[PDB]
RNA sequence: AGGUAUGCAGUAAAA
RNA sequence: UGGUUCGAAAAAAAAAUAAAAAAAAAGA
RNA sequence: CCUUUUAAUUGAUUAUGCUGACUUUAGUCCCGAUAAACUACAGUUCUGCUUAAACUGAGGAGUCAAGUAGGUACAAACCGUACAAGGAUUAAUU
RNA sequence: CAAAACCGGUGGUUUGUUAGUAUUUAUGUCAUCAACAUGUCAAUGAAAUAUCAAUAACGAUGAAACUUAUGAUUAACAUAACAA
RNA sequence: AACAGGUGCCAGGCCAACAAGAAUCCGAUCCGUGUAUUCCGUAC
RNA sequence: UAGAUUUAUAUAAACGGCAAAAAAAAAAAAAAA
RNA sequence: UGUAACGGUACAAGCUGUAAACAAAGG
C-alpha cells in the first residue's frame, strides 16, 4: 500500500443512519425475510390454544384490539 | 505430558496395596491405546487457513 | 442508504404492501388472527 | 414414577389407601397388600409388601425397606364378601354419593376409613396411609417479631359511607403542584 | 378501611427493600438467601391491597 | 421501561435496596440499587419522607451488566448474555455516618479485596493514576488561609484544645534540614507555595542565545 | 443445492400423479361373469331367503 | 435458519404439469 | 518439492522403532542413569515450595520390604 | 455484524455512542433548556409522595399463624 | 476481549518462545497495595507467604524459633 | 365482526366496551368514550322475523 | 410458596387439583349454565321414568361435572 | 471568528 | 469539563428516547 | 415364505464430484528485539529509552476506540469498578 | 326381463396410519444478502418413590452395573492379545 | 384386520367414572400387550 | 366476564385531491404504475 | 393483528408486566 494502510471505517453514525432500523425501513428490499435485529414481516402465530387443563380465568389472547382506560 | 502416566502408575500401585497385592512383584505385562479423538484450531497463513490439532488418547 | 437518497424515500408502512403478503412462521399463506 | 401427561388423568378413583389391592402382573404378580399411598399425577400406588427394594438406615443402625410407586392399572380391588378380586363400577346415587359396586358379586366395596387418609402438604394430588402412631397424636394433641396478632388482623374499620366520602373528597381535592418541595 | 391499607403498603415497601438487600447480598455470594419466600408473601399482600382498593372504584 | 411517576404518588412501587460495593465509600455516604428512571430529587423525598433520613446530597450513575459469552461449560451455546439488571446507582451522603460492614464488602479467602481498609488509597480498577481535584480547603475561597494561623481570633477559640502553628505538623521522616540560602538549593524542599521568598538573593535570568553564529 | 450436492435434491424426482388406469367395459363384464363361475366352482356361493 | 419448502406452491405446479402432459395432443 | 506417494503402514512402523530406538540412546537412558545416580544424595528442596511440601529430608525409602533383614519399626515407648 | 445490535449488545445507549448522542431513561421532566445552554428547573413539577403517619400502627407487613385457625372457625360456625 | 469476539485467538495458533512478565509495573502495583495495606497495621505478604495451619503473630518466624 | 363496531350511547360512535362487576356480583357493561352503561340488548321477540332463504331452500 | 389461605390450588403446584377444583365447582358462563341445565333435564327425564332405564344409564345422569373445558372429551 | 450564569421577543454598530 | 439546548441546519429522523403523557383554574 | 404388483425413479472402484471422517508428508517447518539475583550478620545487578508531579485562586492543554483492554488468590473464573458539591472539618474516635 | 337444513354444544371421520414440521441465536457481509452449527427438555433404567452398604474383600438393587447400565452407533483408520 | 389412548413392548374383556377373561398352557436369564386353545361383549 | 396490563413498532385517513413530514396559501410545479 | 426492548420469575428457546402466577369467603 501507499503511506499509512486505510481499510474499511467502523463508524457508528454512519452505519446506525444508513443500515439502522428505519433507514432499513427506508430500503427498497425484500420485507418477507426474517430479520433477527430489524423490521421484517414473518409474522408469528400469536398466543397458542390453551390445554384443556388450564384456567380460561387465566389465559390471554389480546392485547391491543381490547385496550380500555 | 508423561504427567498423566505418571499418575496412571500412581493410582494403580496405590490401588493394588489397598487391595493387598504385593507392589514388590507386580509388572507391566501389556498397554493399549485407544484414540478419542482431536481438537481442531484454524491456523491463518498467507495463502490457506489450516487446522492444527489437539489429540485425545 | 444515504442522505440524499433517504430524502426522497418512502417508509415501508406508508402504503399497503406489508398487508398484502400471506408471509408467516407456518408458510406463505398466513389465516389471520379472527379469519 | 413420572408425571403423566394430563390427558391420562383419573376423574374419580376406584383405590383409596388404606384399600385391600393384589398384583396383577409384574414380578410381584399374585401378591396381596394394602395401598399406602397414591398420588394422582403420577398415576401410581403403593402397596404393601411390594416392590421394596430402597434401603434406609435409621437411628439403631437396622435398614427398612420402602415399597415402591406401581401404576394404578396394575393392581385389582378386591372384594371381602367373596375375597377375591374383581373389577369395579361407580354408581352415583340420587344423593349425589359416589359407591364401589363389585362387577363379580353386585355388592358395595365400602370406602376405607377417611381418617386414615392424610394428604400432601403442598400438594393435596397424593395421599398416604396413616399409622395408628400417627393418629394417636391427633387425639392427643410461633409468631414472629412481623406479625400481626389475630386480634387486630380480624378487626373490621371499612365502612361503605365513610369510604364513599373519603375517596370522593381525595379525588375532589387532588392538587397537581408541589408548593412544599422547595 | 383505606388508612390501614395505605398504611400497610409502605409498610409492605420497607419490607420489601430490606428482603432485596438481602437478595442481592446473597447473590453476590452465589447463594440463596435466608426464608426466600418473604418475598413472595410481601408480593402478594400488595397485590391484594391494589385489588381491595380497585374494587372499591369499580363500584 | 418502567413506569413514569405520577404527580401523586400514593402507592409507590420503586425499591431502594443497599449494594454492597467492592470499592471504598466515605464515612457518611451509602450506595442503593434505584430504579434508573428516577431523579435525584425522586431519590431525596423517598427517602425522607419513607425513612425520615436527613439526605445532604444525591449522586447517580448507570449501571448496565457486561455482555458475556457462554463458552466454558461441557456442551456450551456461544450465546451472549448478562448477569443481574440496569439500575441506577444511587450514592447518597448524609448527616450521619453509616457502618463500613454494612455499605462495604470484605473477604478473607481473597485478601486484597478490603476496600474499607485500603480506602482512598487503592483505585478499584482498570485506572492507573487517581485524578482527585482540589479539596476545599486547597480552593480560594472557603478556602483555609495559610497565615490564618497567627490571628487573634483563631488562637481565642483554640484553648488549649488546638495549637494553629504549622511548624508542629512537619513530619520528621520526610522534611529535610534547612539549607543555606546562599548556595544552590532545591525550592520545593521547604516552601511549598508559588512565590520566592524575598530572603533568597537576587537569581540570574538567563535568556536563550538562539543565534550564536550572528555573533 | 443441484444433484449430486445436496441430500433431497433429485435429478429424476418422484412426481404426484394420478394411478388408475382404463379397462375395457367389456372386459370388466366378463370378469365379473368368471368370478362368479369361479366362487360356484370353488363352493364360496350362499343363497338366503332374506 | 432452516430451508423450509413450499409445499403448496409446488403441489399445485406439480399438479398443473401432470394435467398439461396428460391432456397434450 | 513434495512426496511422489504416500508412505505406507510397513515403513511408518519401521520408522517408528527407528526412531525409538534413537530417542532411548540420545535422551532416555541417560536420563535414567543420571535420576539413578542422583539417589546417593539427598532429594531437591525447593525454597519456592515450602509453603506446601514435607520437611526437609535425607533418607530415602527401601520399597522392597521382602528382602529388608533389619527392624522396620520401633516399639512404642512408655 | 460489527456495528448495531448484533452479537449481544441490544440497542444503543449514549454509553456506547460518541459524544451527542442523546437517549435517557424515562424520568420526568423538571423543566426548561434555555436559548443560551442553561436549564432552569421548576420544583413545582417534583412528584409528591403521599405517605401516612406510620408512627403507632399495630399493623405489620405478615399475619400471626394462629389467626387462620380463628377465622375458620368462627366463619365454620357461621356456615353449621 | 471476554466475549471471546476479536481474532486475538490468531496468534495463538503459532508457538514462541517466551512472553514477558511485566515486573516492573506487577512489583509497583503490589507494593502500592502492600503501603495501603501496612498503613493501617496489616502484613498482607506475610498473611499470603503463610504455611495452611501456621500462626505467626507480629513480624516474626523461623529466625524467631531459631533465637527463642 | 372486524366490518362492524358498537355505537356509543352519548356520542354515537365506534366505541369499546368492557364488563365490570359491582360488589353484588351485576355487570355492567361500560362503553370507553363516554362512561356510559350500555342499554340493555333488544329481546329476540322484538327481533324475531321469519328467514324466508331456508324455506325457500 | 403454598399458601394455605387460598381456596383454589395453584396450577403451578397441583394442577390436577387446581382442574378438580373447577369442574367441582357450581357452572359459570353461559356455556356452562347452558350444559348444565341440559344434563338438569336429561335427569329428571330419567328420575320420572326410571322403570324404562338401567342403573348404569340413571348413575350416568346423575354424573356432576361443571365448568368443562371445550372438547374436553 | 459560534453562543456564559432573571428569560422570551426585537432594530442598528463594531478588536 | 462536555453533550443536551439557541445558531450553523438538516423528516440529512441513530426503534424501545425526550424541556415531548389531552394542551391552565393551577385551589396560590 | 411363496404368488402378483410397486412411479423405488431401485444396484457406484472413477465425474480435479458433494457432504464428512480419518491417514502420508512427520513427530518434519514454525519458537518476535537482553537479560540477573532475592542472600550463614548492613547496602546500590546490568542494559534500551527518557515529560515520571498527582492542589498551590486555573478539573490539572484535546479528539477517537475499547458496546467497559492494566481491579481481584501464580484464575483465559465468581465478585467489583467512570460520583462535576469529590463528601474523611478524620487536627476526629481510640 | 329384474329392482325402485340455520346459530350455539357434543363426539366421530377425512385431510394423514400412504404426507410432513416450519417459531430461539453462535458464525459471514459496508449493505442488499446468504446460510439445516452445536444429538435429545431428558445420566442409565420400566421403576432412582430400585444407585444401599462401603479403605479393601465378600455383599445390596436390578433382567443387565463400578460395569458389554452408575449415553448408543459402520467402514476407512488407532492399539493391543493369541497362533504357528 | 383402525374393536383408537395408557399400562415395562403388539390388550375389544388391566386402567381409562356406562359392555365383556386376575381365562388356561408354553416361554434360556426378569416382565409379556407374545404362541397355542378357549369363553365372553358389541346399534361401541 | 375479579383485577391489572411499561416501552418501541414515525398513523387527524372509523378517511379523502395528488404532492416532502399519513393531507404543505395561490403560482412557479413537470406524472403510463 | 404480529413482533420486539427492558423489567419480574429457577439471572430462561417457558411464563409474564412494577398488581410482573394469581381474586373466586364484601354494603
Amino acid at each position: 500500500w501507499k503511506g499509512n494502510w486505510k481499510g474499511p471505517q467502523r463508524n457508528k453514525w454512519k452505519w446506525y443512519h444508513r443500515h439502522g432500523y428505519w433507514a432499513t425501513r427506508k430500503k427498497l428490499i425484500d420485507f418477507t425475510k426474517y430479520r433477527r435485529y430489524g423490521y421484517h414481516e414473518r409474522r408469528g402465530l400469536g398466543k397458542p390454544r390453551m390445554q384443556f387443563w388450564e384456567d380460561p380465568s387465566h389465559h390471554k389472547r389480546l392485547k391491543k384490539s381490547i385496550r380500555f382506560w | 505430558r508423561v504427567n498423566y502416566l505418571l499418575n496412571l502408575l500412581n493410582a494403580s500401585r496405590k490401588k493394588i496395596h489397598e487391595q493387598g497385592g504385593d507392589i514388590s512383584r507386580v509388572y507391566v505385562e501389556s498397554y493399549m491405546l485407544n484414540i478419542q479423538g482431536q481438537i481442531k484450531r484454524p491456523q491463518f497463513r498467507l495463502r490457506m487457513v489450516n487446522l492444527i490439532k489437539t489429540w485425545k488418547f | 442508504i444515504r442522505p440524499r437518497k433517504k430524502g426522497m424515500r418512502l417508509d415501508r408502512r406508508r402504503s399497503k404492501k406489508q398487508y398484502k403478503h400471506g408471509r408467516h412462521v407456518g408458510g406463505w399463506n398466513y389465516r389471520w388472527l379472527g379469519s | 414414577m413420572k408425571f403423566v401427561h394430563p390427558r391420562h388423568w383419573i376423574l374419580q378413583w376406584k383405590i383409596r389407601p388404606g384399600d385391600k389391592v393384589v398384583v396383577i402382573s409384574g414380578k410381584f404378580k399374585t401378591i396381596r397388600g394394602t395401598v399406602l399411598q397414591i398420588d394422582k399425577m403420577r398415576n401410581g400406588v403403593s402397596v404393601s409388601g411390594v416392590k421394596e427394594q430402597k434401603r434406609v438406615k435409621q437411628e439403631d443402625g437396622s435398614f427398612i425397606r420402602i415399597p415402591g410407586l406401581i401404576h394404578v392399572s396394575n393392581v385389582m380391588l378386591i372384594d371381602q364378601a367373596i375375597d377375591l378380586p374383581t373389577r369395579v363400577a361407580l354408581r352415583v346415587d340420587d344423593r349425589g354419593n359416589v359407591v364401589r359396586i363389585s362387577k363379580k358379586s353386585g355388592l358395595v366395596i365400602p370406602w376405607p376409613n377417611g381418617e386414615m387418609i392424610k394428604f400432601g402438604d403442598n400438594r393435596k394430588s397424593r395421599e398416604f396411609l396413616k399409622s395408628k402412631e400417627e393418629r394417636d397424636v391427633e387425639l392427643r394433641k410461633k409468631d414472629t417479631p412481623k406479625d400481626t396478632p389475630a386480634e387486630v388482623a380480624v378487626e373490621r374499620t371499612y365502612d361503605y359511607q365513610r369510604d364513599v366520602a373519603t375517596m370522593q373528597a381525595l379525588r375532589q381535592m387532588m392538587t397537581k403542584y408541589n408548593r412544599d418541595f422547595r | 378501611s383505606f388508612e390501614d391499607l395505605h398504611k400497610l403498603w409502605y409498610i409492605c415497601l420497607k419490607e420489601k427493600n430490606l428482603l432485596m438487600g438481602e437478595r442481592w447480598a446473597a447473590r453476590q455470594h452465589k447463594q440463596e438467601m435466608k426464608q426466600p419466600e418473604r418475598l413472595q408473601k410481601v408480593r402478594r399482600t400488595m397485590r391484594r391491597i391494589l385489588i381491595v382498593l380497585t374494587k372499591r372504584e369499580i363500584q | 421501561t418502567p413506569p413514569k411517576t405520577p404527580r401523586n404518588v400514593f402507592f409507590p412501587w420503586q425499591v431502594f435496596s443497599v449494594h454492597r460495593t467492592g470499592a471504598f465509600l466515605e464515612r457518611r455516604r451509602v450506595a442503593l440499587k434505584v430504579p434508573v428512571n428516577l431523579t435525584k430529587f425522586e431519590i431525596q423525598s423517598y427517602l425522607e419522607k419513607i425513612y425520615g433520613a436527613r439526605v445532604l446530597k444525591v449522586s447517580t450513575l448507570i449501571v448496565v451488566p457486561r455482555r458475556r459469552r457462554d463458552i466454558f461449560g461441557p456442551r456450551p451455546s456461544m450465546r451472549y448474555y448478562r448477569v443481574g439488571c440496569t439500575f441506577k446507582k444511587a450514592i447518597v451522603t448524609l448527616e450521619d455516618g453509616v457502618p463500613d460492614a454494612v455499605k462495604m464488602l470484605r473477604s478473607s479467602i481473597e485478601l486484597a479485596k478490603n476496600p474499607d481498609i485500603t480506602k482512598h488509597n487503592l483505585t478499584y480498577s482498570g485506572r492507573v493514576r487517581a485524578f482527585k481535584p482540589p479539596s476545599a480547603a486547597q480552593r480560594w475561597e472557603m478556602g483555609e488561609s495559610k497565615y490564618a494561623w497567627r490571628l487573634p481570633i483563631p488562637n481565642l477559640l483554640a484553648g488549649d484544645e488546638m495549637q494553629l502553628n504549622p511548624a508542629l505538623r512537619i513530619d520528621e521522616s520526610t522534611t529535610q534540614m534547612f539549607p543555606d540560602f546562599s548556595k544552590p538549593f532545591f525550592h520545593n524542599a521547604h516552601f511549598n507555595f508559588s512565590w520566592k521568598p524575598e530572603e533568597v538573593p537576587f537569581q540570574q535570568t538567563v535568556k536563550l542565545d538562539i543565534t550564536p553564529w550572528r555573533r | 443445492k443441484a444433484p449430486g450436492k445436496y441430500v433431497g435434491v433429485k435429478a429424476h424426482p418422484l412426481r404426484p400423479h394420478d394411478q388408475r388406469i382404463k379397462i375395457n367395459k367389456r372386459l370388466l363384464w366378463q370378469g365379473l361373469k368368471i368370478m362368479l363361475s369361479a366362487k360356484f366352482a370353488q363352493g364360496q356361493i350362499t343363497v338366503v331367503d332374506h | 435458519y432452516k430451508p423450509v419448502i413450499d409445499w403448496v406452491k409446488n403441489r399445485i405446479n406439480a399438479r398443473m404439469r401432470q394435467y398439461r402432459k396428460r391432456s397434450l395432443k | 518439492a513434495v512426496p511422489k506417494g504416500k508412505r505406507s503402514k510397513h515403513k511408518c512402523k519401521q520408522r517408528q522403532l527407528i526412531y525409538f530406538f534413537d530417542q532411548f540412546d540420545g535422551v532416555f537412558k541417560r536420563r535414567r542413569e543420571s535420576f539413578y545416580r542422583s539417589f546417593y544424595n539427598p532429594p531437591y528442596f525447593s525454597k519456592q515450595t515450602e509453603q506446601t511440601s514435607l520437611p526437609p529430608s535425607v533418607l530415602r525409602p527401601f520399597r522392597f520390604p521382602g528382602f529388608w533383614p533389619g527392624r522396620f519399626a520401633f516399639k512404642m515407648a512408655s | 455484524a460489527k456495528v448495531g445490535p448484533s452479537k449481544g449488545r441490544g440497542p444503543l445507549l449514549a454509553k456506547f455512542a460518541p459524544v451527542g448522542f442523546k437517549k435517557g431513561f424515562g424520568a420526568i421532566g423538571l423543566g426548561r433548556h434555555t436559548k443560551k445552554g442553561f436549564f432552569i428547573i421548576n420544583t413545582m413539577l417534583v412528584p409528591m409522595f403521599k405517605v401516612p403517619d406510620l408512627s403507632n400502627c399495630k399493623l405489620k407487613c405478615y399475619v400471626a399463624p394462629d389467626t387462620y385457625r380463628i377465622v375458620q372457625q368462627s366463619f365454620n360456625k357461621r356456615e353449621l | 476481549n471476554k466475549v471471546r469476539t476479536d481474532k486475538k485467538e490468531r496468534k495463538r495458533a503459532f508457538p514462541q518462545r517466551g512472553f514477558w512478565k511485566k515486573q516492573n509495573f506487577l512489583q509497583v502495583k503490589n507494593n502500592t497495595v502492600r503501603l495501603a495495606f501496612a498503613v493501617q497495621g496489616v502484613d498482607l505478604l506475610k498473611l499470603k507467604r503463610l504455611r495452611w495451619g501456621e500462626v505467626r503473630k507480629g513480624n516474626t518466624g523461623w529466625w524467631t524459633d531459631d533465637y527463642r | 365482526i372486524t366490518n362492524v363496531a358498537l355505537l356509543d350511547p352519548v356520542v354515537k360512535r365506534p366505541t369499546r366496551v368492557k364488563r365490570r362487576f359491582m360488589m353484588n356480583g351485576e355487570c355492567v357493561r361500560i362503553s370507553k368514550l363516554s362512561g356510559s352503561a350500555m342499554p340493555e340488548p333488544v329481546s329476540t321477540s322484538a327481533l324475531r322475523q321469519p328467514n324466508l332463504y331456508q324455506e325457500y331452500l | 410458596a403454598f399458601d394455605r389461605w387460598a381456596r383454589i390450588p395453584h396450577a403451578r403446584l397441583d394442577a390436577y387439583g387446581n382442574f378438580l377444583y373447577r369442574l367441582n365447582q357450581p357452572a359459570k358462563g353461559a356455556a356452562a349454565v347452558a350444559r348444565a341445565a341440559e344434563r338438569e333435564k336429561l335427569r329428571v327425564e330419567m328420575s320420572e321414568n326410571a322403570e324404562f332405564y338401567s342403573d348404569a344409564a340413571l348413575s350416568a345422569s346423575r354424573i356432576t361435572l361443571n365448568n368443562l373445558p371445550p372438547g374436553a372429551f
